[PDB]
């Protein structure tokens, strides 16, 4: 996290979101710096797993 | 426009979807293809007859039956769910025969095609037994050795047998997974002066042999019947007119 | 590459897993071996043709039938559970 920013320099990080975690994404990342009020980056969402099994259909599927 | 087909058949195993090396399936006596379709019917009732009015096919399957007369190890592997094993010819030096041996007993060796059989007597001074005191049944085709007699001064009972065995090919039972083989038939139609005709089956799953008469009675060559279902290949184009089960080519 | 077989059959009783002494079953007229396999089939429906797409075997069995014309006491014991 400790990172010196050069003047007139933009540093674009790569926010990689994984596939493992709680089903509810309740995150509050804080970008705290001296002489500046806290600028918290809040990430919210949900984690889900998809059903990737092809079911046999010799018997009719009932909806 | 008439058909009376004779020809050959080629099969290529499918191992994880990659095409294998085609091989001839040797002599074949009968090939049949059966198509089965299941249908669901809709019946009107406005005419007072309740007669069938409409019907749409829901099922679709094809079964292929082949009768082959070849007992080649490759065909045995393809039909018995086995894999061929090759044993190179060699020699043995220290095989031990069963003890408490007397005249009239039969001894069996672990290898076949035995020749130059020598039985050395167990003693401080080796003394190979006389050949006339034993015989080889079936010219050593099974290592079956019969004792004709023993010297009056009964020698040491345990024996040490040395000989040479020939190379052989073996096929196990249910030692391989369900083969998936594409079939290419090479029927020549005699009814049209020997007009070439081609039949290709992209994916076929075979069924193990139903019967095998080791000892046959009559003047009929032993027959091997194999049943298989033509699966649906998912690699070929769907809109392609060539289909996904098979196709037939007739030059003209 | 053709088969028309004749010959001999030898049997060794198995007691508690230890190999017995082999013997001839005398004259035999017919021997056949039959293989049976049970399969469970998987199908795919994307084509609308409702056809088979995969099959994996589940059952595996084999049976042997033998026709012997010998009424010797040893064969009688083998066949009559005697």
């Amino acid at each position: 996290p400790p990172l010196g920013f050069a003047a007139l320099e933009e540093r674009t990080w790569t926010v990689s979101i994984g596939t493992d975690g709680p089903p509810v994404v309740n995150a509050r990342i804080v970008w705290r710096l001296q002489g500046e009020p806290n600028l918290v980056l809040v990430i919210t969402g949900n984690r889900i797993i998809a059903w990737t099994f092809a079911p046999d259909w010799g018997d009719s599927i009932v909806e | 426009t008439y058909f009376y087909g004779q020809g050959e058949i080629d099969a290529a195993p499918i191992v994880n979807g990659v095409l294998g090396k085609w091989r001839w399936i040797q002599d074949v006596s009968a090939m049949s293809i059966q198509l089965a379709v299941e249908k669901v019917e809709h019946k009107e009732s406005y005419s007072g007859q309740k007669a069938l009015v409409r019907s749409f096919p829901i099922g679709k399957t094809a079964t292929v039956n082949i009768t082959l007369h070849s007992i080649g190890p490759d065909n045995l592997a393809l039909t018995l769910y086995g894999k061929v094993v090759a044993k190179a010819a060699g020699s043995v030096t220290g095989e031990v025969l069963p003890a408490d041996l007397v005249a009239g007993d039969v001894i069996r060796l672990a290898n076949f095609g035995v020749s130059e059989l020598v039985i050395t007597d167990s003693a401080s001074s080796p003394a190979p037994l006389d050949p006339q005191y034993y015989a080889l049944r079936a010219d050593g085709a099974y290592g079956e050795v019969q004792l004709l007699g023993l010297p009056t001064p009964a020698p040491t009972q345990p024996f040490k047998a040395a000989y040479e065995y020939a190379a052989t090919k073996q096929v196990g039972m249910f030692t391989a997974p369900q083969p998936t083989v594409a079939l290419r038939y090479k029927g020549i139609n005699l009814a049209e002066g020997g007009a070439p005709v081609i039949v290709e089956l992209y994916k076929v799953a075979t069924d193990p042999l139903q019967e095998l008469a080791l000892i046959s009675d009559g003047n009929t060559v032993a027959g091997m019947q194999i049943s298989g279902g033509i699966l649906l290949d998912t690699s070929k184009p769907d809109t392609g007119d060539l289909g996904r089960f098979g196709r037939i080519i007739q030059l003209g």
